[PDB]
């Protein structure tokens, strides 16, 4: 069995919250609902469709019917931010299923645009046979940015090792991206440069390999 | 129906190495008693054991039997309890609510338990002093170092044809078809919970589905435990032969097919009445099923 | 109240085994059935074995039969999860958690542990390589500290020995598939005076006990 949950869904501070949870036939399966936070210990915050264990608040709701059910969070707070898990478990075979994952983000800052610095192989790490391009990225809002590389107008896949966005003390988003190149593919282009796109704005930095 | 029996529930220590049984002999370690006069008549040199198992092993089985039958009183107030959680009709006539009923239910379900075990902690310091004569028993024997292991491996033939005469096979297929009718009985339940204004015969169908969870596991444990016992013997016939072996691994091979058979002996007492309470509540839940539109 | 407390998770050679840990605290051990569920970095919650209350019977996943087996003990009410062969496909972190059903499993999950790190890697320990990263030949300024090849974490960097504070920004390392770390440090600086002022940084790793301090300068050339 395969349940299917939409990746990321976004909430304003007050509004409700919808989660989905898809799969064929679902209204025939009881589905668990639980709430991660990162370096937190997951909590089961409805189980079987509907019902609520002591402690949950009357925000979190469960449906299910046909093909999908949702979890529904009526009040939503800067505290319930954390990825949703639904769970089924599979009968035929006789273990637990859970479904994709769906990050719930609350907007509680006004998008930021991610600051970019890309920086050229040091004389240093050319003199000892190496290469390697730092492109920073910081101040960004909501964390999610996709990196691409280029040599000249050409992408780039070989040799970059991104990381993954994390939150800095003022609740903004930081990321990095190392591009590996030999000497001899450094010296053997005309500009190098750092492509960095955050909710669907591209920001653009270059560097010669000249000098 | 009705629950007319709960011989299911049990207890162990807590070292976990005595389990507590309602039946007869009550002990996975008496039934090794049994077993080691048969080791004793093949020996010679072990004579004072046939007065121990007369008077020692006699009298820890009856002080067993007693221990047991202390609890009793109450276990009536716990099968009491269980008789109207799952009966609509006797929950109607009783005033208190059903969190408060069952909650009753779990304080005196664990009452019972508790009492079997403590009633018969006197008797598991008796299991350990009657072991200690058996080990004190088997240094008695003249081999030192050339210790014979052929009774010790015509055992193990006695054994395993006494391995055959078990349904392993038809029970693990029960077992695992029950299962499957049980978390579909689960989900079922549940589904129709949110669908239907009939709280107290919904939640007979849920405690009784508590009680199943628990004697599927007590069914799950001696199935499991039948089965270690016939595999490890097996390996046992398929291992090294030794001709000769010293007094102290003569000792631990005793101990060893002497555990595993007792525990074999042990669980086949307790898979068929484990059985037979797996389909009695199959039965309240589909006559509480029934009863689910009206009467 | 009712929680679960993971141990024994860390470092391990593809191949090798691990034996993980979990006590229990707020409930008997003896009556609950229990599980393993894990979640690879940037995945999701992956379930990987659960087993009955009494051991009776043992469940697991495909991608999991070969390696991992759960093992029980109701004397001293620890359960445990053995990795045979791990790969560099079970790098995760380990949620011991308690199934709600009574007994058998219901197979839905009642509470949750904090997690265990389980990192496969045959990464040793070893210094960095420190090298300055100039400014763009430039109002502001932006030069930084290149801290590359280096394992384990974490390397404090600091910059003219403690002076410079503001404007400096370390960025969180980036995990190569060498299994070593590079983490950034730059510092916002005067760009009127980047040739004349000293800016330095120092490098500090407290496992290879390498102490590096980089003078960082303008390559106009």
């Amino acid at each position: 069995y395969e349940l299917t949950q939409p990746a990321s869904v976004s909430v304003a501070p007050g509004q409700t919250a919808q989660i989905t949870c898809g799969g064929n036939s679902i209204g025939r399966k009881s589905i668990h609902w639980y709430q991660h936070k990162p370096g937190q210990a997951p909590v089961l915050v409805i189980s079987y469709d509907s019902d609520r264990p002591s402690g949950i608040p009357e925000r979190f709701s469960g449906s299910n019917s046909g093909n999908t059910a949702t979890l529904t969070i009526s009040k939503v707070e800067a505290g319930d931010e954390a990825d949703f898990y639904c769970q089924v478990r599979d009968s035929d075979n006789d273990h637990v299923v859970f479904g994709g994952g769906t990050k719930l983000t609350v907007l509680g800052q006004p998008k930021a645009a991610p600051s970019v610095t890309l920086f050229p192989p040091s004389s240093e790490e050319l003199q000892a046979n190496k290469a390697t391009l730092v492109c920073l990225i910081s101040d960004f809002y909501p964390g999610a940015v996709t990196v691409a590389w280029k040599a000249d107008s050409s992408p780039v896949k070989a040799g970059v090792e991104t990381t993954t966005p994390s939150k800095q003390s003022n609740n903004k988003y930081a990321a990095s991206s190392y591009l590996s190149l030999t000497p001899e593919q450094w010296k053997s282009h005309r500009s190098y440069s750092c492509q960095v796109t955050h909710e669907g704005s591209t920001v653009e930095k270059t560097v010669a390999p000249t000098e | 129906n009705t629950t007319d029996n709960i011989d299911y529930f049990d207890i162990s220590d807590e070292s976990n190495y005595y389990l507590i049984s309602q039946l007869r002999p009550h002990f996975s370690n008496i039934y090794f008693f049994d077993e080691f006069k048969r080791y004793a008549s093949y020996h010679t040199e072990i004579k004072r054991y046939e007065d121990i198992h007369k008077t020692k092993v006699n009298s820890l089985l009856n002080e067993a039997s007693r221990a047991i039958g202390i609890c009793n009183r109450a276990k009536n107030t716990v099968k009491g309890l269980i008789n109207i959680l799952e009966n609509p009709q006797k929950f109607k006539t009783q005033r208190e609510s059903y969190d408060v009923k069952l909650r009753q239910y779990e304080e005196k379900k664990e009452a019972f338990r508790g009492c079997l075990l403590n009633k018969n902690r006197k008797n598991l310091d008796q299991i350990k002093k009657i072991n200690n004569e058996i080990r004190d028993l088997l240094e008695k024997l003249k081999c030192s170092q050339d210790c014979q292991t052929n009774v010790y491996f015509d055992m193990i033939k006695i054994y395993l044809v006494d391995f055959k005469k078990m349904p392993y096979e038809n029970y693990d297929t029960f077992i695992k078809q029950y299962k499957n009718s049980y978390l579909s009985g689960v989900d079922m339940i549940r589904k129709i919970e949110k669908q239907i204004d009939n709280p107290v015969t919904i939640n007979a169908i849920k405690f009784t589905q508590k009680e199943m969870g628990y004697i599927i596991d007590r069914f799950e444990y001696h199935l499991q435990k039948v089965k270690h016992s016939i595999d490890q013997v097996t390996a046992l016939s398929d291992g090294v032969k030794p001709k000769q072996v010293t007094k102290n691994r003569l000792k631990e091979y005793y101990f060893n097919i002497g555990n595993y058979y007792s525990i074999f002996k042990f669980g086949k007492d307790s898979l068929n009445m484990l059985n037979k309470a797996l389909i009695h509540k199959e039965k309240i839940v589909h006559n509480l099923l029934g009863e689910l539109f009206g009467h | 109240e009712v929680q679960l407390l993971e141990s024994g998770g860390g470092l391990v050679q593809p191949g090798g085994s691990l034996r993980l840990s979990c006590a229990v605290s707020g409930f008997t051990f003896r009556n609950y059935a229990l599980s393993w569920v894990r979640q690879a970095p940037g995945k999701g919650l992956d379930w990987v074995s659960t087993i009955s209350a009494s051991g009776g019977a043992t469940y697991y996943a495909d991608s999991v039969k070969g390696h991992f087996t759960i093992s029980r003990d109701n004397s001293k009410n620890i359960l445990y999860l053995d990795m045979k062969s791990l790969r560099a496909e079970d790098t995760a972190i380990y949620y011991c958690a308690r199934d709600g059903g009574s007994y058998t499993p219901y197979f839905f999950l009642d509470s949750w542990g904090q997690g265990a790190l389980v990192t496969v890697s045959s990464a040793s320990t070893k210094g960095p390589s420190v090298f300055p990263l100039a400014p763009s030949s430039k109002g502001t300024a932006a030069l930084g500290c290149l801290v590359k090849d280096y394992f384990p974490e974490p390397v404090t960097v600091s910059w003219n020995s403690g002076a410079l504070t503001s404007g400096v920004h370390t960025f969180p390392a980036v995990l190569q598939s060498s299994g070593l770390y590079s983490l950034s440090s730059v510092v916002t600086v005067p760009s009127s005076s980047l040739g004349t002022q000293t800016y330095i940084c120092n490098v500090n790793h407290k496992p290879s006990n390498t102490k590096v301090d980089k003078k960082v300068e303008p390559k106009s050339c």
